RNA sequence: GGUUGCGGCCAUAUCUACCAGAAAGCACCGUUUCCCGUCCGAUCAACUGUAGUUAAGCUGGUAAGAGCCUGACCGAGUAGUGUAGUGGGUGACCAUACGCGAAACUCAGGUGCUGCAAUCU
RNA sequence: GAGAACAGAAAUCUCCAGUAGAACAAAAGGGUAAAAGCCCCCUUGAUUUUGAUUUUCAGUGUGAAUACAAACCAUGAAAGU
RNA sequence: AAGCUCGUAUCAGUUUUAUGAGGUAAAGCGAAUGAUUAGAGGUUCCGGGGUCGAAAUGACCUUGACCUAUUCUCAAACUUUAAAUAUGUAAGAAGUCCUUGUUACUUAAUUGAACGUGGACAUUUGAAUGAAGAGCUUUUAGUGGGCCAUUUUUGGUAAGC
């Protein structure tokens, strides 16, 4: 058992996903997506760093959790287990085919799960304080060790893991327009309901600080 | 204000679901005829329930639809027998309400000793006037939002007239 | 004489089936028994 | 195992337009086909009678005859080395005019026109249409447009 | 209510069309009507379109367009009283003397009233127009009903009949008239021309008067008024038919404060939209307004 | 300019919440003798326009409204794609040359127009 | 969803919302909302005479289907079908 | 191969202009269907487990479920949108316009439909470029094992499969 991802590693069939049509299937080995300090806020994790690709490949779904693990191992040893937030941005949804007299009848049973990744496309996505980026780079980098190919360790100057880089996330918050969801914010748009608008986001139409 | 959205009394509709076909049902709806003064038609069933003993197309209920001056005069017979006393629940959100009666010689007529007891359902709805506009065929259309009679303004004409009261809640 | 009539559906169903909202797990346990 | 039937394939091909199902309307119904005319094949799904094969979808034909509810299509078709003149009953749902043809009369009724008066003043009529002639002599004045200066970006990645 | 519907719901939503969302057309039957026979390429289809309103009647004969329908002639139940009905505007008889009048209208607008006179011995019995050998055949017009039941004894049968008495070949059968006992499968010509001359109004006239006075005065005052006696409903009925035989023609009103005067002062208390500085002004009102976290 | 009847295009017209409608029209409305229809004059049929009402229907307005429509040098000449190379790279794939060229996003505007006939302070 | 004796998760009756999330004998796709769905009334166009056309195609056959013509009918108030 | 009728206005493995058609690449899921990660708020409506005075057709809760607004990732047999390349038709003389002839078709009709008579339409008869000719017919051979390369692509770990 247990043929090398160097066998079914490039792109060469459609996606081949769980349906009406592909059933009795096996469940993928990566359960768990989010690690760390789940419930924190962008205003707690500042800095953003990514894991990305530079191949068009195929990720095994076992490649993904075995780099989970590693990762998430070295960053609670070293930094602790709050100090960091790791979400894995692939999820494996292309079954993966094995054939096990000749080629008469060649088609194959579903042998795994798979996540196919295009270049440009972000693998891990870490958010964290500024002052663990040594140990965030390291454990990303024991990743990019497990994986297959060439993966790019990128400084995201993202305010967390949203959007709108940090000048531009300082100015919305401190004029208020920001308001402070469960891991994530929601934004104040000049196009809803003014009731609304106002019972959502009292800072922003008040003379607060 | 109230010029003419006062309020108006639809219908009535006596309901008795005997659950079996025969003799049963037959004299049921003797009994309807007999109250009502009414045809009654006989409501038939929809799914099998093995432990209703109920099976599909088998006719199972029978209702009577009575309007106006027979459908107030029964209704404030019903109400009668349910010494005015109404449970809130007993008034539906969309403000029509309804009772239940059990040995239904509480009102009207005697035993008859060859049809039997049966309890009924009473429900009636109301309307204020100018349904038409969403019963009728050609442009049609929706009551507007001060209209289609709420539970308030139900009971609150329920304890206008009737000189009836409500419980707890 | 006993005319008789029936009630026109107004249904398009005739499978045999009860709805899902037929569910016997969902159900009112401590419903109020008869003393 | 392997199958062509009338609608084989046919799927995306006979789908309704998006918020665009139910009845069809009657300017459609009530557009007047002649002998002669040019129409265009493009099948719609409500009607099913009257329907044409998936080959003629997006076509466009002569009409040659014009009956109770259908009109008659002749279509040529590309088998073999040779061309086929094919002839089809088609209902007017299927059947639709060709904006190609009322232009090419609008420019007949121009050329008339335009013949017309250079006769009346006497000067050469220059009908045919041209082609895009290249360019002309320009001059391009600088008052108040100077020149701003571009530069290639340094690669700075935004993810 | 909670009931709100959503953002997808809305997007998806296939609106119907304008009339059937008003509730005004059925256009499985408009279609039915007006698609025409393909190899005669121009003749329209010509419609007796009739309806009815709590007060009035509204009979006109319509053809299709693909700009849109256009009217022939148009005949109006508040427009026969100037001929002879000043009461009962919308019964049996009114909806007949409408069926004549949109038929004679329309053929002497068309010239072919010299030929086809109709009927003129107006007797309840049913006939179709029959083409008058060597000259023109007669004018063919469809009943549009609309969305009304097609129940025996209905108003828009009375003009059905109005108009095949009047000349225009209607294409009917005799089953929906008044009078057909469809246990005899016969019509019954004294009932109809009772239904044409307006008995039942008069039966239930002499019932009311010997039964009850209050019943009768509440219903009837204008007839009281008129002095109208219960038995002079066939009198003025049969005026009002030769009366329509005389002038089927259009006498349009005094028309007094005119198109102009009509348009600047009549509607004036149409309340005016606003542009965007002005919206902008009330939503930074109301944001003035609602300031503070109250 | 309204309103009615018939419509054309079929959301710029739909949906939700709230206001206004002088005239006419429309509507709600009253009655069961007849034709007729229902378990039921509620729908439908018939009679009156009288006893009343604009409460609804309908029409129009408002909403930093949902939706829908139009546009942009906003995204984006980006993704993608024809054609070419004894171009690159172990490959995956990528770049260049000559052409074509999106969708989402962002922002701005708009919220039915019109044909025939009749009627209206 | 809110309600109504027994009656409950679900038997029957109402009201509101409900762009089709149902049904259309069967596999899947398409289509359909005053219908092509569900009930009611009448029927036998599931008829006769041969031709033309489309699909597979050699532009042969078989099967299926389309539009007419000359009849005779069914239905419906009728247009029509 | 034999030709034949014309070499008289006929065509094109091509482009433009005008107008169609398609649902593939892309894209989308805070748009339908299906899949799917994570929190937040709410349901005085007990779905399940409790606690508070064995009580509660009562409160304090946990926990599901459901809903609302978000969020991560997808789909050959999903889709609002939607390319590039290929693809249909047209670019007049067998055409257009004006009066009036036939008809058992058609119309309410001296209205229409189809085919016509007569008259008008030259140094641009109505896009480009080419034509080493266009069209048609007869007869008959051999063939009916294929293989490789660029690009798209199916099965297979892959193959000079
Ligand atoms: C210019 N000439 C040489 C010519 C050429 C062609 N064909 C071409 O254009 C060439 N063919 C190619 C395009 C190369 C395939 C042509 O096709 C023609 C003609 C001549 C015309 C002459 C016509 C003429 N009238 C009507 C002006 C005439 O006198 C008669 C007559 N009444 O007998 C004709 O024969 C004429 O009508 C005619 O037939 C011509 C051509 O067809
Ligand atoms: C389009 N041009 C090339 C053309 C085409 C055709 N034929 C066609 O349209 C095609 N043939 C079809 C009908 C499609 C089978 C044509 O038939 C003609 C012509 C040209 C004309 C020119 C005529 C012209 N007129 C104004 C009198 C002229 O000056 C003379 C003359 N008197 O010298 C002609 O030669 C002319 O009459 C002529 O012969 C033409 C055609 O016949
Ligand atoms: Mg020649
Ligand atoms: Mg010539």
């Amino acid at each position: 058992a247990r043929r090398p991802a160097r066998c079914y590693r490039y792109q060469k069939n459609k996606p081949y996903p769980k349906s009406r049509y592909n059933r009795a299937v096996p469940d993928s080995k990566i359960r768990i997506y989010d690690l760390g300090k789940k419930k924190a806020t962008v205003d707690e994790f500042p800095l953003c760093v990514h894991l990305v690709s530079n191949e068009l490949e195929q990720l095994s779904s076992e490649a993904l959790e075995a780099a989970r693990i590693c990762a998430n191992k070295y960053m609670t040893t070293v930094s602790g287990r709050d100090a960091f937030h790791l979400r894995v941005r692939v999820h494996p949804f292309h079954v993966l085919r094995i054939n096990k007299q000749g080629m008469r009848g060649a088609w194959g049973k579903p042998h795994g799960l798979a996540a196919r990744v295009d270049i440009g496309q972000i693998i891990f996505s870490v958010r964290t304080k500024d002052s663990n980026k040594d140990v965030v780079v390291e454990g990303l980098r024991r990743a990019r060790y497990k994986f297959p190919g060439q993966q790019k360790i990128i400084l995201s100057k993202k305010w967390g893991f949203t959007n709108l880089d940090r000048p531009e996330y300082l100015k919305k918050r401190e004029a208020g327009e920001v308001k402070d969801d469960g891991a994530f914010v929601k934004f104040l748009s000049k196009k809803g309901s003014l009731e609304n608008n106002i019972r959502e986001f009292p800072e922003y139409f008040a003379a607060q600080a | 204000q109230n010029p003419m959205r006062d309020l108006k009394i639809e219908k009535l509709v006596l309901n008795i679901s005997v659950g079996e076909s025969g003799d049963r049902l037959t004299r049921a709806s003797k009994v309807l005829e007999q109250l009502s003064g009414q045809t009654p038609v006989q409501s038939k069933a929809r799914y099998t329930v093995r432990t209703f003993g109920i099976r599909r197309n088998e006719k199972i209920a029978v209702h009577v639809t009575v309007r106006g001056p027979k459908a107030e005069e029964i209704l404030e017979r019903g109400l009668k027998v349910k010494e005015y006393q109404l449970r809130d629940r007993n008034f539906s959100a969309t403000g029509n309400f309804g009772f239940g009666i059990d040995e239904h010689i509480d009102l009207g007529i005697k035993y008859d000793p060859s049809i039997g007891i049966f309890g009924m359902d009473f429900y009636v709805v109301m309307n204020r006037p100018g349904a038409r506009v969403t019963r009728r065929k050609r442009c049609k259309g929706t009551v507007g939002n001060s209209h289609k009679t709420t539970k308030e303004d139900t009971v609150s004409w329920f304890k206008q007239k009737y000189d009836a009261d409500v419980l707890d809640k | 004489p006993p005319k008789e009539i029936v009630k026109s559906n107004t249904s398009s169903k005739k499978a045999d089936v009860p709805p899902p909202s037929a569910d016997p797990s969902k159900a009112r346990k401590n419903r109020p028994r008869p003393s | 195992g392997k199958s062509h039937g009338y609608r084989s394939r046919t799927r995306y091909m006979f789908q309704r337009d998006f918020r665009k199902h139910g009845a069809v309307h009657l300017s459609t119904y009530l557009k007047v086909y002649k002998v002669g005319d040019i129409v265009d094949i493009k099948a719609n799904g409500s009607i099913q009678k009257g329907m044409p094969h998936k080959f003629y979808q997006g076509k466009t034909g002569v009409v040659y005859n014009v009956t109770k509810s259908s009109v008659g299509v002749i279509i040529n078709k590309m088998v073999g080395n040779r061309y086929l003149e094919k002839r089809l009953n088609l209902r007017v749902e299927h059947i639709k005019h060709s904006k190609c043809r009322q232009e090419f009369l609008e420019r007949v009724k121009a050329n008339a026109a335009k013949r017309a008066e250079a006769k009346a003043q006497g000067v050469a009529v220059q009908l045919k249409r041209q082609p895009a002639q290249p360019r002309e002599s320009r001059i391009v004045s600088t008052e108040g447009n100077v020149p701003q200066t571009l530069a290639p970006v340094p690669y700075e990645t935004f993810i | 209510q909670k009931d709100a519907k959503s953002s997808a719901y809305s997007s998806r939503f296939q609106t119907p069309f304008r009339r059937r969302r008003e509730g005004k057309t059925d256009y499985y039957q408009r279609k039915r009507l007006v698609t025409q026979h393909k190899a005669k390429y121009n003749t329209p289809k010509y419609r007796l379109v009739v309806r009815f309103t709590n007060k009035d009647i509204i009979c006109q004969i319509i053809s299709s367009t693909i700009t849109g329908d256009v009217v022939l002639a148009a005949a109006y139940s508040h427009e026969l009283p100037r001929y002879g009905i000043t009461h009962g505007l919308t019964n049996w008889a009114a909806a007949y003397a409408t069926g004549l009048l949109i038929a004679r209208r329309t053929l002497q607008k068309l010239g072919l009233d010299e030929t086809y006179k109709g009927v003129e011995e107006v007797e309840g019995e049913y006939e179709l127009t029959e083409a008058v050998e060597d000259g023109p055949r007669p004018f063919k017009v469809f009943l549009d009903i609309g969305l009304q039941r097609t129940t025996t004894g209905a108003r828009v049968f009375g003009a059905l009949k109005g108009a095949s008495d009047g000349g225009l070949y209607v294409p009917h059968s005799e089953n929906r008239f008044p009078g057909w006992d469809f246990e005899t499968e016969e019509i019954d010509p004294e009932l109809l021309r009772s239904y044409i001359f307006g008995g039942h109004v008069s039966q239930y006239m002499e019932e009311l008067a010997d039964d009850d006075e209050e019943r009768f005065s509440e219903l009837f005052k204008g007839y009281l008024a008129d002095d109208i006696d219960a038995d002079s409903l066939e009198d003025i009925y049969t005026s009002a038919h030769e009366a329509i035989r005389a002038d089927p023609a259009f006498k349009p009103t005094e028309k007094k404060f005119t198109k102009e005067q009509y348009a600047a002062e009549s509607k004036k208390y149409r309340q005016t939209k606003l542009s965007k500085e002005e919206r902008a002004a009330r939503v930074a009102a109301k944001i003035a307004a609602l300031a503070g976290q109250q």
